[PDB]
């Protein structure tokens, strides 16, 4: 649970990403927006993205698709993208963020 | 706060 950051906040996040992350990295942390949510913090170039994760029972909720665990998650988002931009740019989580 | 739209 390496990329299991707690409750820091997005503001936080996004300082973290920028200040020792490369594209790729990435973190899970607390929701600031609803309680017992969480968001995934992406590094990204010029923008660093934020995901929402919706947690009902038990099952973890992102988009339309739904996971067993948020390990199942992240793992998912390692090998299919997690953005798609219109210039063909697919952003895959690589690395939690060191 | 906004969040991002997840890559379908």
């Amino acid at each position: 649970s390496e990329w299991y950051y707690g409750n820091v906040t997005r503001h936080q996040a996004e300082c973290a990403l920028n200040e020792r992350g490369v594209e790729g990295d990435f973190l899970i942390r607390d929701s600031e927006s609803s309680p017992s949510d969480f968001s995934v913090s992406l590094k990204a170039s010029g923008k660093n993205k934020h995901f929402k994760v919706q947690l009902v029972d038990n099952v973890y909720c992102i988009g339309q698709r739904r996971f067993h665990t948020m390990d199942e998650l992240v793992e998912h988002y390692k090998k299919a993208p997690i953005f798609t931009s219109e210039h063909g740019e697919k952003l895959y989580l690589v690395r939690a963020l060191q | 706060h906004i969040y991002d739209e997840v890559a379908a």
